RNA sequence: GCAGUCAAGCGUUCAUAGCGACAUUGCUUUUUGAUUCUUCGAUGUCGGCUCUUCCUAUCAUACCGAAGCAGAAUUCGGUAAGCGUUGGAUUGUUCACCCACUAAUAGGGAACGUGAGCUGGGUUUAGACCGUCGUGAGACAGGUUAGUUUUACCCUACUGAUGAAUGUUACCGCAAUAGUAAUUGAACUUAGUACGAGAGGAACAGUUCAUUCGGAUAAUUGGUUUUUGCGGCUGUCUGAUCAGGCAUUGCCGCGAAGCUACCAUCCGCUGGAUUAUGGCUGAACGCCUCUAAGUCAGAAUCCAUGCUAGAACGCGGUGAUUUC
RNA sequence: CUCUUAAGGUAGCCAAAUGCCUCGUCAUCUAAUUAGUGACGCGCAUGAAUGGAUUAACGAGAUUCCCACUGUCCCUAUCUA
RNA sequence: GUGAACAGCCUCUAGUUGAUAGAAUAAUGUAGAUAAGGGAAGUCGGCAAAAUAGAUCCGUAACUUCGGGAUAAGGAUUGGC
């Protein structure tokens, strides 16, 4: 037999195996291509998403019907309180595979990351890093070395790095870690920046600018053991199917005489971890700065934050980002911003943005007002007003 | 961007939020939401309903 | 579309697929259109050509003169029923699935039309845009 | 059914652009036969639906050559299975015809894929009608009409999940491997240009959009409502009212959150090696030649980059490592 | 004209639940129809109580087309117990 | 009691309160449901389902065994005080 209607396969094969993840938290597994020509900085950053909201802007695409033209897009929250430094450590090749040799780290470090080491935290004596410490006390002497027994090796350098979570909203209490890839050149000079940066704070502004093309890395949502219809978008059977129809019905042929790897079946559907590239930033947020929610042409003294609050999330106190569309990852997770892996010309990629408008409605609701002030004027005086 | 008014309800309407209604007589009626436009299906009276 | 086409399009979400029927608003002798096929459209097993405002057609005439009933002939969507978004942000959608007549390149084979039409086959096929006394 | 060979002739002329007689060599098992080897202490019997994979003798998509190829469109051919290969009327249909869109609407296998996956329309029981035959019960690849579609909890395989043992425990992390994916068209310019007597009539670059597929999200639009949140209506009971009860969630209007939708939105890479082919140099063969040595460029190819799991017997780095 | 019949299918009827060749020929309904309907008739093999032709009403009978209706389908989603 | 009504729905007297229970709320299911735009394109085939649904008032075909067809079709109205 010869199916009789040739038609596309359901799904991408090289997003198996659809499962869970190791982790809840997404690592790179590739880095920029490093050029040693430039100052140091960083390939990366973390960051809590928060949600979405509406951006109004004006397009210059010189052949476009809109050219010049309003429109408005959807964009995303990503709260980017400063990263912390807490250590480095240090890669080199070999005949199979980048490898590490030493992990530096400072000699004070926060107590709301090193809970990232514990399980039981409430009981413990937190006796970590203390026989490091000592090795510090001394003015460099077990420690530097090791900066300089990374100098004389190790191509490959990065940066252990955490963030000071508690401003966030959330009771995590545990911040998060990962590691970044330096593009500098110099590694030796790399280190030293880094040797300066130890215990650090740094702020994303300093890295990533405002229309710029970036990737983003993280895990998406979970939703759970899933049906073969919708893992897969494969058909729903007719109504007249014995034993359901929210089905695939021939998984395969007599031979082979198995089942193959291809097949639509059930499964989670979720918690996976994906790779979303070419999100343009179209603003930068400041923490320490009312008229983030504003523009040139708005000019209210609004922040993003919408009334009411976010959902799930809350207030955007930190500093901040808008990136174009929706990524990857719902509200309160782990985001791991990434620069690009090359240089995207596009016409799209080159477009200095400016913003017109940004929505600060309540999203709890279908919102009108963006703000109480407004909300006032409009309806007026109440019952509560006196 | 503009900003309108409810043809049914009398609201500000900001950007990409709430429809737009359009009839044969050329007539265009923009709404907040599904709510306002509803009450338009069902041939309302905005002068009845009180929280216009 | 195709040979006519005044530039391109936007997408727009399909509301108007085979087996259905629109409102005729030119002056041309029929009431009714019977769309049953799209131009340029997709190509997918037991998926259903869809259309949309803009789109150009094959359809046939049950109601009205006989030199037009029963054979088919082009036509073009101006009215969807169907809400799509514009680029500005908002969705609108008219109260009628409504179409006019052509010949294959944009030809209105009627004189006028009646009641709105949208910009988009307006500025997309240009004679209808004259025969428009509106847009929106 | 598919391919070749020799070349009588056709093609204005011309055997071999394209064709091909008379004869002839073979190939495939996707027709049908032929045989009866297995299976009659039972392998579920046509077709359709869905789903995946695979082949090449390729319709299209890429790159190139040949033409009686000026352009245009077409045709013969080549590496290539990567990617795609439709909507519908009628028929149980396979097959076939018609319509229409199309870039294109190619052929095929997989126990004539696929019934513990559907269906059960035809065939193929029993009932029943008709026609022909038959004395008659009754027969008819002759027609018609109605006619129970069972079981998985086992083993494996597929998917997803957990997991003892490697001093413990925790954090970060490399990558053997395995898989992989993007595809297609139109509009504008070029360009009414190139070409051509003209009729007609192009191409790359470049810009804007879309098609198919895929993966994520759900700000807004839409959908969904047991938020039984709000309000409304009937019927009945609570003496009245108030507040409420039952009405297999009583019904209706809204209806946040959540979920979700090409009914919504965003995104979908860059380098190398190469095939075919055309070529550089240059021998044989004192000439020539893309070739033998050598060498260049170059495809939807291949491998990488990149993306996805992380070997449960692949690993490093690192923190901390119990006292009565 | 002629062979032949015991008689030679009358009247009516049809590709019909009987018509292989047959997806018969024409016209219609359709964008399109092996279907359905109408009509034609050398009818393999119609046909007169083996009952013929027709037929109002009735029919959980079969078959076709149209309106309304709708998640049957496009194209799939959600809630409930 | 509503209502035409021993219809369905609710209630009084009388009798029951019995069917293995608890926490959770994923798939596939069973039974009920809802869905934009479209409207049978699925389909063997409109199977299932959805719509219509009562009462009053009007209007009412071809055909007809003149008895029917006929709830024909098809339209309007309906509350409460």
């Amino acid at each position: 037999s010869h199916r009789k209607y040739e038609a596309p396969r359901h799904g991408h094969l090289g997003f198996l195996p659809r499962k869970r993840a190791a982790s809840i938290r997404a690592r790179v597994k590739a880095f920029p291509k490093d050029d040693r020509s430039k100052p140091v900085a960083l390939t990366s950053f973390l960051g809590y998403k928060a949600g979405m909201t509406t951006i109004v802007r004006d397009l210059d695409r010189p052949g476009s019907k809109f050219h010049k033209r309003e429109v408005v897009e959807a964009v995303t929250v990503v709260d980017t309180p400063p990263v912390v430094v807490v250590g480095v450590v240090g890669y080199v090749e070999t005949p199979r595979g980048l490898r590490s040799l030493t992990t530096v780290w400072a000699e004070h470090l926060s107590d709301e990351v090193k809970r990232r080491f514990y399980k039981n935290w409430y009981k413990s004596k937190k006796k970590a890093f203390t026989k490091y410490s000592a090795k510090y006390a001394q003015d460099g002497a077990g420690i530097e070395r090791e900066l300089a027994r990374i100098k004389k090796y190790a191509s490959v350098v990065r940066v252990l790095v955490h963030t000071q979570i508690r401003k966030t909203p959330l009771a995590q209490k545990k911040a998060h870690l990962a590691e970044i890839q330096l593009n500098g050149g110099s590694i030796s000079e790399k280190v030293d920046w880094a040797r300066e940066h130890f215990e650090k704070t740094v702020a994303v502004d300093s890295v990533f600018e405002q229309n710029e093309m970036i990737d983003a890395i993280a895990v998406t949502k979970g939703h759970g053991f899933e049906g073969v219809t919708h893992r897969w978008g494969t058909k729903k059977l007719p109504r007249k199917t014995h034993r359901g129809l929210r089905k695939v019905a021939c998984i395969g042929a007599w031979h082979p005489a198995h089942v193959m790897w291809s097949v639509a079946r059930a499964g989670q559907r979720g918690y996976h971890s994906r790779t979303s590239i070419n999100h343009k930033i179209y603003r930068v947020g400041k923490g320490d700065d009312e008229a983030n929610g504003a523009t040139s042409f708005d000019r209210t003294k609004k922040t993003i934050t919408p009334m009411g609050g976010f959902v799930h999330y809350g207030e955007i106190k930190n500093d901040f980002i808008m990136v174009k569309g929706c990524i990857p990852g719902n509200r309160k997770r782990i985001v791991t911003l990434r620069k690009s892996l090359y240089t995207n010309t596009s016409r799209k990629a080159l477009e200095e943005v400016s913003l017109k408008w940004i929505d600060t409605a309540s999203k709890f609701g279908k919102g009108r007002f963006q703000t109480p002030a407004e909300k006032h004027a409009f309806m007026g005086t109440l019952k509560k007003d006196l | 961007m503009k900003v309108e008014i409810d043809s049914f309800s009398g609201a500000k309407i900001y950007p990409g939020r709430g429809t737009l209604f359009v009839r044969g007589d050329s007539k265009i009626f923009r709404f907040q939401n599904s709510k306002s436009a509803s009450l338009f299906k069902q041939r309302k009276n905005p002068r009845r309903i009180a929280w216009t | 579309s195709g040979n006519g086409a005044q530039g391109t399009k936007f997408r727009i979400s399909l509301g108007l697929p085979v087996g259905a029927i629109m409102n005729c608003a030119d002056n041309s002798g029929a009431r009714n259109l019977y769309i049953i096929a799209v131009k340029g459209s997709g190509s997918r097993l037991n998926r259903l050509p869809a259309a949309s405002l803009g789109d150009m057609v094959m359809a046939t005439v049950k109601k009205g003169k006989p030199e037009l009933r029963k054979k088919v002939m082009p036509a073009i969507v101006v009215r969807q029923a169907k809400s799509w978004r514009r680029r500005d942000g908002v969705f609108l959608y008219f109260e009628d699935n409504a179409g006019v007549i052509a010949n294959p390149k944009g030809e209105m084979k009627g004189s006028a039309i009646t009641g709105p039409v949208g910009k988009e086959c307006a500025d997309l096929w240009p004679r209808v845009a004259s025969n428009s006394g509106v847009v929106v």
